[PDB]
RNA sequence: AGGGGAUCGAAGAUGAUCAGAUACCGUCGUAGUCUUAACCAUAAACUAUGCCGACUAGGGAUCGGGUGGUGUUUUUUUAAUGACCCACUCGGCACCUUACGAGAAAUCAAAGUCUUUGGGUUCUGGGGGGAGUAUGGUCGCAAGGCUGAAACUUAAAGGAAUUG
């Protein structure tokens, strides 16, 4: 495990996220 | 110059600097922060009575396989749950 | 893979060097010579050691082996040694007294002051 | 050589060295009494001119400047200082 | 730890130099880290060259010559045994032979 | 001082000059620069043999200071030094090492062939440069025969000549085993020239 | 009993050179330890630590011992020895030659005035050894000596009595900190002070004047 | 850029001194810089130093006679009363017994032995043992 | 180093190097003291009585000491026009 | 967002291999690769080595500029110039030997002039994870950038080198 692909699967955590927190803004 | 300033006039930059990097020091951040105080089951107290709530059998850590025998307590004072050791052969019989 | 051991060639290198004069290019005599000369142990190791002085008797005789140098070695090394050519080591007569070097060792000289015959040739680059 | 006379260097050795790294540092430039081929008008022309000096009878080149010391054009005497 | 003084290639006051292709595998290297030979090999044989010559019209005939530059990138260059992973101290030799 | 019949004669500088001493190397370091009478051209550089012969005077004067001749080394690895040094032992003790050094023969106070000299001489601190090494663990002085390209690390006194042929490394060490001993009750006859012919030194063939 | 192999050994056996410091003055390396012992005899030992070292081979791990010793009395000479033997006993044995060889004079002076015998440094000085680095720095009289447990007993085989010390680095390493010490202690007389500023006649070596007895044939 | 000249000629002696050189040049030599030479030789560390007079800045030429261990400033200049000269002597010089702090003074520039005995005391400039 | 009543108290005054008065201390195994031999008239080496220097090894090593010893002999006659001051 | 789009080619298609192969391998191939007008502002953006200044050791080569040889070279049987050689010097990219000296060592002409600690100055770090994460702010069309914790957990993680 790269800390790129742990970067990559974090930024997309990171960005599912702000897309489920923008059903609820 | 081997980085910090020098001059009679930089003891601004001298202590302001030293101010930033203080906080490095996990025994000076928690202090300032007040951790203990705030988030802590004993608020900065060496001692807390509690109640005794359940006894605990707890697994010990490997490679030691062994049972630790500890009791959970609620803490009177603030009321967290807290886990705490029972040292001695037996005496978790004196508990209750 | 008959390669000898230094048991073997450090015994010839112990024997050549004191008893050349009177050794033999015949294995045959050298082995007999081994017998009274040399007080070794086995019959087997007292022939392999004949076969290797043998051998380095011919290595001897078409020039000096290196490594062993016996006595009669030295003495004919020396008088080689003490050559003294009786004429030509720098003795002038080059051209009979007139010695030859460039500009610069001419003022050289000069800087020494010292009285020589001389001369002096051209350069370039 | 880890023992030297700083103070009076060899005058070959500092006719060796940068002119601002002599032991007191100097102009290794000079000044040319040039004359014209015609007239006889001496002129004093820098060796570093770096201008197209000119003369009043041969007011068409009396040096020619370039990267360092100024050529002077083919046909003018000249004697330092 | 640092391996080599110039870290893998010959780039300094560059920044940035060029990628080339290696001829085996076609992987993109830098210019100035990329091993490079030279082949120049006659155009028909040392075999064969007798063979041409007999048949051959003209009877004095200049053999040509076939010239390319050979780019390898460092793992091509190890697998076809050009450049022999060396000690040390013998790596410090940038001796041709 | 130095009285003045130890000057550089002219005989001996007859030829000092014929074994092309003089000619330096193309190449000359900082530590050799006083010894740079001029450049050539064609960029051989010329040595002062004035220089050569008042260096060559002092070591013998260094030499002939050892109570014993047998603690002064001679050492060659070279093969044009090798009769030049083994003569240079034959007339004073100078107990020679020529050919191989065999590396510890000054530490190692063991071994066969160890030895504790009072002084070292080398003809050629490059290629004797385990010798000069070897010698500066035991507090040693070395005296070198170098020329205008040879190193200087530990070499306390150094005669400039030319390494590069047999005649002048011959002569060099004829010169410094007369002078010796001049300075000694061996050749007290110093006005005449040493009888022995100075070629004996150069090298020898096949 | 023992024969001397060397120049200074035959000199000191056959009682030519009476005293160590002549050797020290002259800066003659010694080899043979009967040449300390001879000019040197009550030099009580001490060992500081003994521990093992390892390899690894095919099968199994070998396993050597290292000793540091340290030799010395209290006056004014120390010497330090690292050796690694297979057993415990021989690496004492030549841990104590090897320190015997490594002796070397110290300075003692004053911190204030010069009033009575040295009982201090001379001077501050410091050693390094690996990342170890050990200052010592001169003490007033009755301070002891401030040390870590180990520096402390090297600088009583020294004849100290009264110095500061302050360290740098993994001074858990034990030998590093006891060579950083040696080479702080031996540089003492590596400084130059004032007093040492006049010029001397720069005696012969005992090497050269007894060169006759020593060197027989 | 240069900011203190004296740090550059204390720092050249410096370096010439632990290579056996015999003598060093500074430029641009300063009259602090004379004034601390002249405490320096004045207690025998130097020999005879030589200011060349170019018309710009000046040049010196120190002679050493190897007697100088260690030439060093102290920057900046702390304002030192005259109680606190011991601390600085403490922290700066190998022995009580020699070594010299050289203090800049309103009555000139001064060792500290000799501005002890003035009752003097001002900003620290170097050291000298 | 002395102390109260006088009475000198040092182990040994160590040897300066006599090109630049640094202190050859005991250790100092690459430290050479040269001995060149006194001549009276025609040249006789008078064994006993030597003009001595001390090289540190720190001048040998940093390859300067033929050139030291140059300077020195230069100084006390033992050289005569070897040594220029000016270079 | 227009233009342009030969080649190569995230995606995708497909052919093998393999137990599997939504990979390596082969054949296609959209975006992209190019350009113009605007965005973003990140790279192992590296010499993993801030910038300015002084000093300290030997060499040869090379780039650019300059200085000097009664130097070589040419078409007019030479001139000037160019090219070349030699000797200097200023500035630059570097390299080689060594250890003064440094360092834990690997190595370093600076990573030297540091417990003998101070030329001037800016930035950054404080055991390993959680974590460059949560939240807040701000910038951005978006991607995401900049700023940035805590609870909790942990006796090690790590650097260099040695033998196997
Ligand atoms: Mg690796
Ligand atoms: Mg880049
Ligand atoms: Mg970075
Ligand atoms: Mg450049
Ligand atoms: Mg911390
Ligand atoms: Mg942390």
């Amino acid at each position: 495990m790269r800390a790129k692909w742990r970067k990559k699967r974090t930024r997309r955590l990171k960005r599912k996220r702000r897309k489920v927190r923008a059903r609820s803004k | 110059g081997k980085g910090k300033p020098r001059g009679l006039n930089s003891a601004r930059k001298l202590r302001v600097h030293r101010r930033n990097n203080r906080w490095a020091e996990n025994n000076y951040k928690k202090r300032l922060l007040g951790t203990a105080f705030k988030s802590s089951p004993f608020g900065g107290s060496s001692h807390a009575k509690g109640i005794v709530l359940e006894k605990l059998g707890i697994e010990s850590k490997q490679p030691n396989s062994a049972i630790r025998k500890c009791v959970r307590v609620q803490l009177i004072k603030n009321g967290k749950k807290v886990t705490a050791f029972v040292p001695n052969d037996g005496c978790l019989n004196f508990v209750d | 893979g008959r390669v000898r051991t230094k048991t073997v060639k450090r015994a010839s290198k112990a024997l050549i060097e004191r008893y050349y004069p009177k050794l033999t290019l015949d294995f045959q005599t050298n082995k007999r010579l081994c017998d009274e000369i040399a007080t070794i142990q086995s019959k087997r190791l007292r022939n392999k050691i004949a076969g290797y002085t043998t051998h380095l008797m011919k290595r001897i005789q078409k020039g000096p082996v290196r490594g062993i140098s016996f006595k009669l070695q030295e003495e004919e090394r020396e008088r080689k040694d003490q050559y003294v050519p009786e004429v030509s080591a720098l003795d002038l007569s080059r051209s009979n007294g007139v010695l030859n070097v460039d500009n610069q060792t001419s003022d050289l000289v000069k800087s020494l002051g010292l009285k020589l015959p001389l001369s002096v040739i051209n350069v370039s680059a | 050589v880890l023992v030297q006379d700083l103070l009076h260097p060899t005058a070959a050795s500092e006719a060796r060295k940068h002119k601002l790294k002599t032991l007191v540092q100097g102009p290794r430039s000079y000044f040319l009494d040039v004359k014209c081929p015609g007239c006889l008008n001496i002129t004093t022309v820098f060796s570093h001119a770096q201008t197209a000096v000119t003369c009043e009878s041969c007011s068409t080149i009396l040096c020619t400047p370039t990267g360092g010391k100024a050529k002077l054009s083919e046909g003018t005497s000249f004697r330092r200082k | 730890p640092k391996k080599r003084a110039s870290n893998g290639r010959n780039k300094k006051g560059r920044g940035h130099v060029k990628p080339v292709r290696c001829v085996n595998c076609s992987k993109s290297i830098p210019k100035d880290k990329a091993i490079k030979r030279m082949a120049i090999r006659n155009i028909v044989e040392a075999a064969a060259v007798r063979d041409l010559s007999e048949a051959s019209v003209y009877p004095e005939y200049a053999l040509p010559k076939t010239y390319n530059k050979l780019h390898y990138c460092v793992s091509c260059a190890i697998h076809a045994r050009i450049v022999r992973v060396r000690s040390r101290e013998d790596r410090k030799n940038r001796a041709p032979p | 001082s130095l009285p003045a019949t130890f000057d550089l004669t002219p005989e001996d500088a007859q030829l000092l000059l014929a074994a092309n001493t003089h000619l330096g190397a193309r190449n000359v370091q900082v530590h050799q620069e006083p010894y740079v009478f001029n450049a050539r051209p064609d960029g051989v550089h010329v040595i002062n043999v004035g220089k050569t012969w008042e260096k060559l005077v002092l070591a013998a004067r260094i030499i002939a200071a050892i109570p014993n001749p047998e603690d002064v080394v001679a050492i060659s690895s070279r093969t044009f030094g090798q009769r030049a040094v083994l003569k240079f032992a034959a007339h004073t003790g100078a107990t020679p090492i020529a050919g191989r050094f065999t590396p510890g023969s000054f530490t190692n106070y063991i071994t066969r062939s160890f030895k504790e000299p009072r002084l070292v001489i080398v003809t050629d601190p490059r290629s004797d440069a385990q010798a000069i090494k070897e010698a500066s663990y035991v507090n040693i002085p070395v005296i070198a025969l170098t020329d205008l390209d040879s190193p200087s690390e530990f070499v306390d006194v150094a005669i400039p000549c030319n390494n590069r042929g047999k005649h002048s490394i011959g002569l060099i060490w004829y010169l410094l085993a007369r002078e010796v001993l001049r300075l000694r009750g061996a050749l007290v006859d110093r006005t005449q020239p040493w009888s022995i012919m100075p070629d004996l030194y150069f090298y020898r063939d096949p | 009993g023992w024969v001397p192999v060397t120049k200074l050994g035959r000199l000191v056996k056959a009682g030519k050179i009476t005293t160590i410091e002549e050797i020290f003055l002259h800066s003659l390396p010694v080899k043979e330890f009967q040449i300390i012992d001879t000019l040197l005899p009550g030099l009580q030992d001490e060992v500081m630590n003994i521990k093992p070292v390892q390899k690894q081979t095919r099968a199994g791990q070998r396993t050597r011992f290292k000793a540091v010793v340290v030799v010395g009395d209290s006056n004014g000479h120390v010497g330090l020895g690292i050796k690694t033997a297979k057993e415990v006993a021989g690496a004492i044995r030549a841990g104590i030659i090897i320190a015997k060889l490594s002796v070397i004079p110290i300075r003692r002076g004053y911190w204030g005035t010069n009033l009575g015998q040295p009982h201090s440094l001379a001077t501050k000085t410091t050693g390094k050894c690996g990342s170890v680095t050990v200052r010592l720095i001169p003490a007033p009289r009755g301070s002891g000596i401030v040390a870590s447990p180990a520096v402390k007993k090297l600088l009583q085989l020294a004849g100290v009595e009264d110095v500061y010390t302050q360290s740098n680095g993994k001074t858990r390493t034990l030998e590093n900190t006891l060579k950083a010490a040696f080479v702080a202690i031996g540089n003492t007389y590596g400084f130059l002070t004032p007093n040492l500023w006049a010029e001397q006649p720069l005696p012969v070596s005992p090497l050269d004047i007894y060169s006759d007895e020593a060197s027989a044939q | 850029t240069r900011s203190s000249v004296l740090a550059d000629a204390l720092n050249a002696i410096n370096n010439a001194e632990k290579t056996g050189k015999r003598q060093v040049l500074i430029r641009p030599s300063s009259k602090v810089i004379i004034k601390f030479l002249q405490v320096m030789q004045k207690h025998g560390y130097i020999g005879e130093f030589e200011y060349i007079d170019d018309h710009r800045s000046g040049k010196i030429v120190v002679q050493l006679n190897g007697r100088l261990n260690k030439c060093g400033v102290i920057s900046p200049r702390f304002n030192v009363k005259i109680g606190d000269i011991e601390k600085w002597t403490a922290n700066l010089l190998p022995a009580r017994q020699f070594g010299y702090v050289i203090l800049t003074t309103s009555a000139g520039i001064m060792d500290h032995e000799e501005a002890r005995r003035k009752h003097v005391s001002g900003k620290i400039l170097g050291f000298v043992y | 180093m002395e102390n109260d009543k006088g009475q000198l108290v040092e182990l040994y005054v160590p040897r300066k190097c006599s090109a630049t008065n640094r202190i050859i201390k005991a250790d100092d195994h690459a430290s050479v003291q040269i001995n060149v031999a006194k001549v009276d008239e025609e040249g006789r080496a008078i064994p006993g009585e030597y003009v001595t220097y001390a090289l540190s090894g720190y001048v040998r090593s940093r390859g300067e000491s033929d050139d030291s010893l140059n300077r020195l002999a230069q100084n006390d006659g033992l050289l005569k026009n070897v040594w220029s001051y000016s270079r």
